RNA sequence: UAGCUAGUAGGUGGGGUAACGGCUCACCUAGGCGACGAUCCCUAGCUGGUCUGAGAGGAUGACCAGCCACACUGGAACUGA
RNA sequence: CCCGCAGAAGAAGCACCGGCUAACUCCGUGCCAGCAGCCGCGGUAAUACGGAGGGUGCAAGCGUUAAUCGGAAUUACUGGGCGUAAAGCGCACGCAGGCGGUUUGUUAAGUCAGAUGUGAAAUCCCCGGGCUCAACCUGGGAACUGCAUCUGAUACUGGCAAG
């Protein structure tokens, strides 16, 4: 605080980590699913949410949600994963892409359709 | 690029008449003005603050016909220039070319004057200027080409403007179809129910 | 220590406007004197006195209008820790023009506005409002 | 050597050239050791679009500076019409 | 009048050449506190005519070794 | 001709040995447009009766400010307690640049081109009061003439 | 990461360079750098600028222009202004 | 770029609608399926999930992800703090360092003033001009808060001399 502490010691910069940081800073990156399991959520939810253990181009093991109602996938099952927690599995960082490699759009979507990957009906 | 959707649909809306019809029929007989459209519209909300500028800046968005990125443009250019922001910002929506059109009266609304400038039918300094968005200048004679000259909707149009209040910042000659745009209107010129306060604070969030 | 002499003689006016006392006295200086000058000139105190010959003794004789202290504000800005030097461009305007602010120039202790006036800048002493 | 040529700007379709004295090395838009003047070869009438230093060009070519054809072309005409 | 720096001579051990310490008393860039800076400068000087402590005034010239650009151009408060 | 608006309106709860009691408070804001501005705290149990008292509580216990042709007479800060602010006036044309509370309080009390800030907590009664004590403090140029013995030319 | 440095620091004399110079060599002196961070480690082309911000700052250095370095990896010179 | 031809003809999507945050209803499911930026929602009357109708916001784009600054006075020079919220070394001595009562003289290092040189062009900004308008291009200015040198001032700070 003092002029002289400052001038002697000058004043850090907070050094804030990223939140999502096997993405490398990379809007997406590819994975290949070693694991596809259902998990239970914290304290105020119930439920058996889908979520898939993927190991990444460069190297890093996540675990990552799979959003939407029903999905096509399995191991050895080639996904793009993007940033986003589910607040409510403790220790997921990341979800996968609905409409990318494998994995396939959700089935019977009308609305939010660009969210999960599902083309325009007719 | 356009708005294409109904007109009356967006008056309701804002309350007030936006001029989107010629004027011919009233509005009140068009449509029920007073309630807002859809399933909730007898229903008036306590609109926040951030909600009652918005819907101010969309009554001028509407009244005018322009999307919102030109707008926000609009809205800078304004507080770049020199004087009040919100005047200024009125001042360049007027200045748009189909804006002086409607206003000469060569085009019952707004829509009319601009599917007009789009299609060549207004030369400006007797030079065919097609963009909508063209700032006139002072001291600016705009006029209806021979073609679109012996069009009976243009006649039509200049009926009804004669019914319609006259601008003070245009002279207009209904014989020749050509108007000089004498100079860019003040604030005590324009129409009193558009707060511009509310869109100078809205875009200076 | 004592380590700063017109700051001290600062805070003992700010104190006596404070505390309504008449008269405010402390060592005096030649800084001091002229410093007090300034004050007396631009009608924040009443007046000053220095009596004595070995050691002496400054005496300001503090100013009141309505009850209340005429120097509502009173800052050392340039201090021994952080020295301030400002251009005449860069001088400052207390309270929008209304305060002064006492300037040490290469022609004396004088008021911001003198300074500006003469066109010289110089150590930036104190704000007073 | 120090030459005075033309410098291609502007946009495509549309070139504006700035004339400047340059070492000769230099790329047409990279360095250079004044400019000069410009030239508009598309200005419309009621514009000026050329313009020269003259003083300064000869005082180069005093200097030993070479100039380009298209430069000395304008310089000509800048002569011709005043 | 030709450019010259002052200067505290720091070292004279190495033969025919002084260590004159050209401190600088700058302002702080973010602070603005006045910061004394020190500037050590390998002088040259023939006939070794300096002392240590002594105030020393010195211009530029052509590289006379590896450090030594300097040279001495005359000697003031050379009190011991 | 004493515009008045409410700032904020908050529930608040006491316990009882039945359960909670439930009342609402009402902060509101009146003035004159002309430097007079005055701000009043009302509770009650319903909200409408709430702001009533409040509006009461405001219009009386009002207070003078010095305003310079629509704006402010200097940069003034003010504090009450963890709500520290400060306010700059500005150029004709630059609207009330001004956070929540601290715009409605300005803007009723009549200043049409500030620049304010609300540094510290931003809790809309505590700011308002600290507001409404900046304003109070802030003199104005006969003021100081008056207090340094001096004519407001001498001064400018 | 607290000590580092023997052509190391300075001198004299030869040689060398288009040029000053431990650039190089022989001898002499025992210096020189370092808490105003030497040495060691990690990261990085630099700048005009760019983004942001009321400003002070923070981040950044694609495009355009100035400077630098490199040309499969490691050395070397020749020709030549 | 202009002229002519035919005919509304060939040309609208994306997100969202519990609060923050503009925009609400019905049905389906029933702590499941699912949602979620935060707070949260769903356990059989869900404006929060999914569909539909209606609406809101942007629009040839609209969302999501990543990234930087902002808000964040949340590293506080401008512009924070330390009794109890995080924060006074257990206490002292003391080298470097930081700071220094009062008077005169001197110097002019800091400081201040003026000039000169430079601070590439582009960029930013101002007034113009050219592309039908805009983007874009462009003329002239302003700016580049800097650095260096010379000549001054000497109140303050530093040095030196006496008190
Ligand atoms: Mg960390
Ligand atoms: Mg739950
Ligand atoms: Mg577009
Ligand atoms: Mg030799
Ligand atoms: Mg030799
Ligand atoms: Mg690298
Ligand atoms: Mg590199
Ligand atoms: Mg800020
Ligand atoms: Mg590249
Ligand atoms: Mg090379
Ligand atoms: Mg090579
Ligand atoms: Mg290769
Ligand atoms: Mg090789
Ligand atoms: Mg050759
Ligand atoms: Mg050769
Ligand atoms: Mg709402
Ligand atoms: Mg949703
Ligand atoms: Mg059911
Ligand atoms: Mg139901
Ligand atoms: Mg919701
Ligand atoms: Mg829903
Ligand atoms: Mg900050
Ligand atoms: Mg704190
Ligand atoms: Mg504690
Ligand atoms: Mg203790
Ligand atoms: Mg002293
Ligand atoms: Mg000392
Ligand atoms: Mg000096
Ligand atoms: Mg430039
Ligand atoms: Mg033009
Ligand atoms: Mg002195
Ligand atoms: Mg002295």
């Amino acid at each position: 605080a003092t002029v002289n502490q400052l001038v002697r010691k000058p004043r850090a910069r907070k050094v804030a980590k990223s939140n999502v940081p096997a993405l490398e800073a990379c809007p997406q990156k590819r994975g290949v699913c070693t694991r596809v399991y259902t998990t239970t959520p914290k304290k105020p939810n119930s439920a058996l949410r889908k979520v898939c253990r993927v190991r990444l181009t460069n190297g890093f093991e996540v675990t990552s949600y799979i959003g939407g109602e029903g999905h096509n996938l399995q191991e050895h099952s080639v996904i793009l994963i993007r940033g986003g927690r589910v607040k409510d599995l403790p220790g997921v960082r990341y979800h996968t892409v609905r409409g990318a490699l494998d994995c396939s759009g959700v089935k019977d979507r009308k609305q939010a359709r660009s969210k999960y990957g599902v083309k325009r009906p007719k | 690029a356009r708005y294409l959707g109904p007109k009356l649909k967006l008056s309701r809306r804002e309350g007030t008449d936006l001029f989107l019809k010629s004027g011919v029929r009233a509005i009140d007989t068009k449509c029920k003005i007073e309630q807002a459209p859809g399933q909730h519209g007898a229903r008036k909300p306590r609109l926040s603050d951030y909600g009652v500028q918005l819907r101010e800046k969309q009554k001028v968005r509407r009244i005018y016909g322009v999307l919102e990125r030109q707008f926000r443009n609009y809205y800078k250019e304004a507080a770049r220039l020199k004087g009040n922001t919100g005047e200024n910002l009125l001042a360049l929506l007027e200045g748009r070319l189909d804006n002086v059109v409607y206003r000469m009266g060569f085009g019952a609304t707004r829509a009319e004057a601009r599917q007009l400038v789009s299609h060549k039918a207004i030369m400006v300094n007797g030079r065919v200027v097609n963009i909508a968005s063209y700032q006139v200048s002072p001291n600016d004679v705009v006029s209806i080409r021979e073609k679109a000259k012996k069009q009976s909707r243009v006649k039509a149009a200049l009926e009804l403007a004669e019914q319609r209040e006259k601008p003070t910042w245009l002279e207009v000659d209904a014989g020749k179809m050509e108007g000089t745009f004498k100079r860019k209107p003040e604030r005590s010129d324009l129409s009193a129910d558009i707060n511009e306060h509310l869109i100078v604070e809205l875009y200076s969030k | 220590s004592m380590q700063d002499p017109i700051a001290d003689m600062l805070t003992r006016i700010r104190n006596g406007q404070a505390a309504n006392k008449a008269a405010v006295t402390m060592p005096s200086s030649k800084l001091k004197v002229a410093i007090a000058n300034v004050l007396k000139e631009e009608g924040f105190i009443e007046d000053f006195k220095v009596e004595g010959d070995t050691k002496p003794e400054l005496e300001l004789t503090l100013k009141y209008f309505q009850g209340k202290a005429v120097v509502e504000s009173i800052q050392r800005v340039s201090r021994p820790g952080l020295r301030i030097y400002k251009r005449k461009d860069e001088l400052p305007k207390v309270m929008a023009g209304l305060g002064i602010a006492v300037v040490s120039t290469s022609k004396g202790v004088m008021t911001d506005r003198a300074a500006r006036q003469a066109g010289l800048g110089g150590e930036i002493i104190c704000y007073v409002a | 050597m120090v030459t005075i040529r033309l410098a291609r700007h502007g946009a495509k379709k549309r070139p504006f050239y700035q004339v400047v004295v340059a070492d000769s090395r230099n790329a047409r838009n990279g360095r250079f050791i004044e400019r000069v003047g410009f030239f508009n070869p598309i200005a419309s009438e009621k514009e000026e679009g050329t313009r020269l230093d003259l003083d300064r060009i000869a005082h180069w070519v005093g200097q030993g500076a070479t100039i380009s054809d298209r430069v000395a072309a304008l310089i000509k005409e800048v002569n011709k019409a005043a | 009048k030709i450019r010259t720096l002052q200067g505290r001579v720091v070292s004279d051990k190495m033969e025919k050449s002084i260590v004159v310490a050209i401190e600088r008393f700058v302002k702080h860039p973010i602070y603005g506190k006045f910061i004394k800076r020190t500037t050590k400068l390998h002088v040259h000087d023939e006939n070794n005519e300096c002392g240590i402590g002594d105030v020393v005034e010195i211009r530029e010239c052509r590289p006379l070794s590896k450090t030594k650009s300097w040279t001495l151009v005359r000697v003031v408060e050379k009190a011991v | 001709e004493l515009q008045e608006k409410l700032i904020a309106v908050n529930r608040v709860s006491k316990t009882v040995k039945g359960g909670r009691i439930f009342s609402f408070t009402a902060l509101t804001v009146v003035g004159d447009g002309n430097g007079r501005v005055g701000f009043g705290y009302g509770k009650a149990r319903e909200v409408p009766a709430a702001i009533q008292k409040a509006m009461e509580k405001a219009r009386r216990n009002m207070i003078n400010v010095a305003l310079n042709n629509g704006t402010l007479q200097h940069p003034v800060k003010g504090v009450h307690t963890g709500s520290r602010v400060f306010m700059q006036p500005a150029s004709e044309g630059t609207g009330i640049i001004a956070g929540g509370a601290m715009r409605a309080v300005l803007e009723v009390a009549g200043v049409h081109n500030v620049l304010a800030k609300a540094y510290g907590s931003t809790n809309p009664i505590n700011v308002v009061r600290a507001t409404i004590d900046g304003l109070e403090n802030m003199n104005s140029p006969a003021m100081v003439a008056a207090k340094r013995g001096k004519s407001v030319e001498e001064i400018l």
